[PDB]
RNA sequence: ACAACUGCGAAAGCAUUCGCCAAGGAUGUUUUCAUUAAUCAGGAACGUAAACUAUUAGGGAUCGGACGGCGUUUAUUUUUGACCCGUUCGGCACCUUACGAUA
């Protein structure tokens, strides 16, 4: 009781301050179909690898 | 004579698509209500992707799609989705005895106040005459804007267009409702089953 | 109650049930369902028990 | 199963198809494909021969099956037919039009769409009717929801669209003109230079409509084919 | 519809036939 | 595969099941909706449009085009451009029996102005 | 001057958030949602439809409110229910529907 | 805000108040000179001119007017005062 | 279809492109006569329906100028425009608060 709370404390800091996954990540999003312009940049890292 | 069967059972050659288009304030919702849109469009075989970065809802028939009005089914699927009508009932036009369609409305009325009066009377005191016309004629109607999206079947169809233009030419909707009142209760009995009405209403 | 009104069956099991009841001697009417309302109760049966159902009929004191 | 007409008038069935003959289609030169279909016409003889009804008809056939290609599953091209041959029916471009499904697939709220019409004359004294459609650009890193160009803006890029239409339409033939039409060069060229009075979404030539064309010529009509 | 109401009634049997022997047991099949 | 362009006239009183080559010009074979059904009623019925479709589909497969393109139309000028049941339900019993279809497109006139 | 019609559209609400509707979404969902499809689903929307006509014909008070919540239930009953209207104000004021005007 | 010294606001907020609603009010407009790398002449222009201004000769140019400040035109020096 | 919790006109009203004709609004100016003004008696021009009902104190949007600019795209590089941001006038409307009221 009084510990921290990490992700609390992560985003309040946050909030203060301011090529084996990337094919399996498209294996995942292929399946939505939502379009979603990371996947576009990830489709072109793709075809650039 | 009426009743429709489920299609039982490769009748495409060239792969059709259809494609429509959505702003933003769509492209959230569409964007957390797409797994069921997709989900039921898999179970009648048409692949459906959607696109928030130019925003366009796209269907396409896949290589094992069977039933041929699948397409047309999502075509207008997607131009409800498109046109606002919440997510379930989009899907409910994918049953057999359902269809869409769209009334517009602002032709009907010179002026834009009294279109703005006859508008909300057709709406109704806290929607009771929108949905006293949903249970007379089991349709799902939506006004939007300058159109009437109204969902269901064929003769609710019917049914809600002329109310529609009876309540913009300035005849009331309350009147209509009695009307459509007097016509379910003369149906009830088919003792007057083929005489002329209009001694009724 | 949830039965319509005019309902046959629900007419034969009101008379039923009040005259199951006024005969076992729980209610003191068979003529209203909101004696089965409130009016049934577990103080109702407990009073007809037989210590305080002779208590009544003074077979002791 | 009981019929309903009234006294002598149903007539003795004829067979009608004991008079009729299929035609090979085949399309001009800048399609892919040249075999694209068959018509059945009537048997001909005196008192009509067939080839005047063969003159007269136009097809309608989209443009997927022409190059083989279904990024054009839109763009329904027209096509008349001036000449015969035997068991074969040559054909000549008469227009160019949309589906209603991609003309209701592109409108959206809050952008402007413009549209421009000119007529334009070719080389070859064929007057045709070209309307351009041009949806507006939404600028990627924006915040306001609404892309409204000006209505002067509006004037001035229906300005640049009809200056580049007639300046790229007068200059060539009609196969030219349809070898343009094809990969839409016409639609490019307008984005990338109208892009410094308000960028533009997507540039369409929506509709080709011929309206006369004076000559008859199986010179040119059959080096097309 | 019909089909609603005839379940109901049903329904308002079978509790009676459980509700009357419960009280007959009760009352020691003096009825 | 020959691909004969069938004319779907899916109104809400009758469905025009037609069946015209690839110029429009010459009519292969019509089977109207309601000279399937005896009743004026039920003229424009799922049941009317199967009928026609199998009775279309039945000549064009005698003929021999065992393909067609589909233009589904309603009725559009001041009408309900949308399709009755004839549309679904004669494109469902047309593809079931035989008839590879192509092209599908709603060619409803619809107008820029009417009224 | 009429009643039944007056009755028709007041008791729609109730209706068609029973099950009386089959192509409405709502409808749809309520014909299947346990509390309709029960053994005397259509005897308890008799005894609100009774209620609203009591209602109607004069009551103050209703007979199926409940009276009396520890003020955090009430609270965030009534605050959940303003902030879901509120968000179909919001929802509608967007995508251009209209909705009916009530204070 | 329920008191503030009003006969001494700040100059960054004064300098984004309306022209007619700073203390007293006062242009916000300016005097430039203008030569052209050719000629030796020194002409005066005002910031917002509605004049296409020219030089002592030389049928040239200096600014072009607009909806608020004239824009000067290609080269050109300006000292401001 | 675009088409709006928008634009313009005093009002009714006004939506295809292009040309001509005057007019009008706002902004900017290194523009002028210096009370010319405010309000309406009289008068003058435009013209099938109804049916559920001195500030507030700012903020978020919105469009019309004018100014400023780290920058992305025009741009083969300067214009210039699109997008983002800030300042400033002006105007249709929203919500909160009343500064209150009052029939
Ligand atoms: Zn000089």
């Amino acid at each position: 009781i009084g510990n921290l709370d990490l992700r609390s404390e992560k985003q309040r800091q946050a909030e203060r301050d301011l090529n084996t996954a990337l094919k399996k990540y498209l294996r995942k999003q292929r399946k939505k179909n939502i379009i979603d312009e990371k996947r576009l940049k990830a489709e072109e890292l793709y075809r650039q690898m | 004579k009426w009743k429709i069967e489920p299609f039982l059972p490769g009748p495409f050659l060239e792969e059709s698509s259809f494609m429509t288009l959505f702003p933003k304030y769509r492209e959230r919702y569409l964007k957390d209500c797409w797994p069921l849109v997709t989900k039921a469009l898999e179970k009648h075989g048409i692949a459906a992707t959607l696109d928030i970065v130019e925003g366009s809802m796209t269907v396409k028939t896949t290589r094992k799609t069977y039933d041929p009005a699948a397409i047309l089914k999502a075509r207008d699927l997607i131009k409800l989705l498109a046109r606002s009508v919440p997510a379930p009932q989009a899907l409910k036009i994918l049953e057999d005895g359902m269809a869409c369609d769209i009334i517009k409305i602002r032709s009907m009325v010179r002026n834009k106040e009294r279109f703005v009066k006859r508008r909300q009377r057709l709406l109704g005191q806290n929607g009771t005459t929108l949905k006293a016309l949903e249970l007379l004629t089991q349709t799902y109607i939506l006004v939007h804007g300058n159109t009437v999206s109204v969902m269901g079947g064929y003769k609710g169809l019917k049914e809600v267009r002329r109310v529609v233009e009876d309540t913009m030419n300035n005849i009331h909707p309350i009147y209509l409702i009695k009307e459509l009142m007097i016509k379910r209760e003369l149906a009830k009995d088919p003792a007057l089953a083929h005489e002329d009405w209009s001694r009724y209403l | 109650s949830l039965l319509p009104p005019d309902n046959e069956v629900r007419r034969k099991h009101e008379t039923l049930l009040l005259d199951k009841l006024y005969d076992m001697g729980i209610l003191s009417t068979k003529a209203k369902l909101s004696a089965v309302e409130h009016n049934v109760t577990v103080s109702a049966f407990a009073r007809r028990r037989l210590p305080v159902v002779m208590t009544r009929l003074r077979m002791a004191e | 199963r009981l019929s309903k007409g009234k006294k002598g008038l149903k007539k003795k069935v004829q067979d009608p198809f004991t008079r009729k003959d299929w035609y090979n289609i085949k399309a001009p030169a800048p399609f892919a494909v040249r075999d694209v279909g068959k018509t059945l016409v009537n048997r001909t003889t005196g008192l009509k021969n067939a080839n005047d009804a063969l003159k007269g008809r136009i097809f309608e056939v989209c443009l997927a099956d022409l190059q083989k290609d279904e990024d054009h599953a839109f763009r329904k091209i027209k096509l008349r037919v001036d000449e015969v041959q035997g068991k074969n029916c040559l054909t000549n471009f008469h227009g160019l039009d949309f589906t209603t499904d991609k003309l209701r697939s592109l409108v959206r709220k809050w952008q402007t769409l413009i549209e421009a019409n000119v007529t334009v004359t070719t080389t070859d004294h064929y007057l045709l009717r070209l309307f351009a459609i041009a949806f507006t650009k939404r600028r990627p890193n924006q915040i306001k929801k609404t892309t409204y160009a000006q209505s002067s803006q509006i004037r001035a890029i229906r300005r640049k669209m009809v200056e580049i239409i007639q300046r790229e339409a007068a200059s060539c033939t009609l196969h030219q003109l349809v070898s343009k039409l094809i990969p839409e060069v016409i639609g490019r060229e307008i984005e990338k230079a109208t892009q410094g009075i308000y960028p533009l979404q997507n540039v369409h030539i929506r509709k080709v409509k011929l309206l006369k064309q004076p000559k008859f010529d199986l010179g040119a009509l059959m080096a097309l084919h | 519809a019909d089909e609603k109401l005839r379940r109901d009634e049903e329904e308002i049997k079978r509790m009676w036939k459980e509700i009357s022997a419960k009280l007959d047991a009760l009352s020691s099949w003096h009825y | 595969l020959v691909f004969g362009v069938a004319r779907i006239f899916a109104s809400f009183n009758d469905t025009f099941v037609h069946v015209t080559d690839l110029s429009g010009r010459e009519t292969i074979c019509r089977v109207t909706g309601g000279m399937k059904v005896k009743a004026d009623r039920d003229e424009s019925s799922p049941y009317a449009a199967m009928l026609a479709a199998q009775d279309v589909a039945a000549r064009c497969k005698e003929l021999g085009i065992t393909a067609l393109h589909i233009k589904i139309r309603a009725t559009g000028g001041n009408g309900t451009k949308t399709p009755g049941p004839g549309a679904q339900s004669a494109l469902r019993a047309l593809a079931r029996s035989g008839m590879k279809i192509g092209r599908i497109e709603d060619v409803t006139p619809t107008p820029s102005d009417s009224t | 001057n009429d009643l039944a019609l007056q009755r028709l559209i007041a008791e729609s609400h109730i209706l068609s958030e029973a099950g009386a509707n089959p192509s409405h979404w709502q409808s749809s969902h309520a014909a299947t949602t346990g509390t309709n499809t029960r053994a005397f689903a259509t005897g308890r929307i008799a005894k609100k439809t009774t209620d609203m006509r009591i209602q109607a014909l004069g009551a103050k008070e209703s007979i199926l409110t409940q009276q009396k919540m520890p003020m955090n239930m009430r609270k965030g009953i009534v605050k959940h229910q303003e902030e879901k209207e509120k968000k179909r104000r919001q929802e509608a004021r967007e995508n251009g529907i209209v909705l009916e005007r009530e204070v | 805000v329920l008191a503030v010294d009003l006969l001494n606001p700040s100059p960054a907020s004064e300098a984004r108040k309306h022209k007619l609603k700073t203390l007293v009010p006062a242009p916000r407009s300016f005097f430039m000179d203008v030569k052209c790398p050719g000629c030796f002449t020194i002409t005066t222009v005002f910031s917002h001119a509605q004049t296409v201004v020219i030089c002592q000769g030389c049928t040239n140019v200096l600014c072009q007017p607009t909806g608020g400040k004239a824009r000067l035109t290609e080269g050109c020096s300006f000292r401001r005062k």
